[PDB]
């Protein structure tokens, strides 16, 4: 099988400059590369075939070159809605394969969170578990931290963390933080706090409520 | 135009067979031939096989073994069965087409199906909202609690609402069941007036759940 | 990197 090797693994550029992505074989296969594009939740998207030959319905701005074993990918101004993974396929030998991708991460201003706590539902009281979900909004960059409080007790270990992928439209990032107890160590408290600390904050940003009022 | 359509994801028992089932349309079946890849953590993508116009197929070299396509012209679809499948066969399965005939190049996709290899059982989750309560802006969500395996679909007022819409990738509890959160930024002015439901839907189970989430 | 099966993104 041939290889593919692309490197670098991640690329990280800012909006309007020209960006190259590689593709690599372990030995010669003429121009018989194909590139595609996988945004998130998607399938993948022919963008170039055959090395630099254009697909309908690609923006201009993608075109490749290359031959033997070295291959381009360029995007002469990279767009917001470029954010996506980038991957590089052969068929000059069976059987066909693909490399291993890149990541294309945008940078852009920094950007603070906007912070909103939302207490458990008394739907899910019913059940035994109580889960108190922090959110964290569109933010840049993907560096956060946040610490859980109880009664002034600091939580540990009983909170998970999700970030989306980077929006195709602004670039940010949004964070979820769920603490999650036990119904009865739930009603034994009063005030839960989720502390953020972010770039673009001048100081950490505390939203709390206490169980009732 | 052209469209690949996939049956939905599901669990399959370690050691079990999968079966997927991709309904084209836009072309025939007897004029081009439908190619199989996968997409794993381990592994990334990997081309399976094809089964061409004539009906010949050719299985990649690790799965000539347990790997079988068939199809129906008639009924414009075609038929994916994989044998005794471990952990790490669980992946994302595409169906796809080239531009040309005999050609390699995959310009149309089906919208994946994904396979979760596991002794558990299916469950599908419960639904708990996220009510609202900065600046004439409030957040709202629901809380997709204790489901397996994933995916699970989110939308907001059945598609129309899709402005200032995250949905968070799902984690993995010490259960061993999903969960994850949708969330949603509105004008705290329309709280009044408009109504506010997530629509999710956990095929595995067959669960769909419509959620209005109000203030408390 | 790998490949995430819940975002189809590279992690
Ligand atoms: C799965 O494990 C087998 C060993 O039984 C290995 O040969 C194969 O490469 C693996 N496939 C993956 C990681 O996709």
């Amino acid at each position: 099988d041939i290889l593919l090797t692309q490197s670098p693994v991640i690329l990280s550029v800012s909006p309007g400059e020209r960006v190259s992505f590689s593709c690599r074989a372990s030995q010669s296969i003429g121009t018989n590369i194909h590139w595609y594009q996988q945004r998130t939740n998607g399938s993948p998207r022919l963008l170039i075939k055959y090395a630099s030959e254009s697909i309908s319905g690609i923006p201009s701005r993608f075109s490749g070159s290359g031959s033997g074993t070295d291959f381009t990918l360029s995007i002469n101004s990279v767009e917001s809605e470029d954010i996506a993974d980038y991957y590089c396929q052969q068929n000059n030998n069976w059987p066909t394969t693909f490399g291993a991708g890149t990541k294309l991460e945008l940078k852009r201003t920094v950007a603070a969170p906007s912070v909103f706590i939302f207490p458990p539902s008394d739907e899910q009281l019913k059940s035994g578990t109580a889960s108190v979900v922090c959110l964290l909004n569109n933010f840049y960059p993907r560096e956060a931290k946040v610490q859980w409080k109880v009664d002034n007790a600091l939580q540990s270990g009983n909170s998970q963390e999700s970030v989306t992928e980077q929006d195709s439209k602004d670039s940010t990032y949004s964070l979820s933080s769920t603490l999650t107890l036990s119904k009865a160590d739930y009603e034994k408290h009063k005030v839960y706090a989720c502390e953020v600390t972010h770039q673009g904050l001048s100081s950490p940003v505390t939203k709390s409520f206490n169980r009732g009022a | 135009q052209v469209q690949l359509k996939q049956s939905g994801p599901g669990l399959v028992q370690p050691s079990q067979s999968l079966s997927i089932t991709c309904t084209v349309s836009g072309f025939s079946l007897t004029n081009y031939g439908v190619h199989w890849v996968r997409q794993s953590p381990g592994k990334g993508l990997e081309w399976l096989g094809v089964i061409w116009s004539g009906g010949n197929t050719d299985y990649n070299t690790p799965f000539t073994s347990r790997l079988s396509i068939n199809k129906d012209n008639s009924k414009s679809q075609v038929f994916f069965k994989m044998n005794s499948l471990q952990s790490n066969d669980t992946a994302i399965y595409y169906c796809a087409r080239a531009l040309t005939y005999y050609d390699y190049e995959f310009a149309y996709w089906g919208q994946g199906t994904l396979v979760t290899v596991s002794a558990a059982s299916t469950k599908g989750p419960s639904v708990f909202p996220l009510a609202p309560s900065s600046g004439g802006t409030a957040a709202l969500g629901c809380l997709v609690k204790d489901y397996f395996p994933e995916p699970v679909t989110v939308s907001w007022n059945s598609g129309a609402l899709t402005s200032g819409v995250h949905t968070f990738p799902a984690v993995l509890q010490s259960s061993g069941l999903y969960s994850l959160s949708s969330v949603v930024t509105v004008p705290s002015s329309s709280l009044g007036t408009q109504t506010y439901i997530c629509n999710v839907n956990h095929k595995p189970s067959n669960t769909k759940v419509d959620k209005r989430v109000e203030p408390k | 990197c790998q490949f995430d099966l819940s975002t189809r993104r590279l992690k």
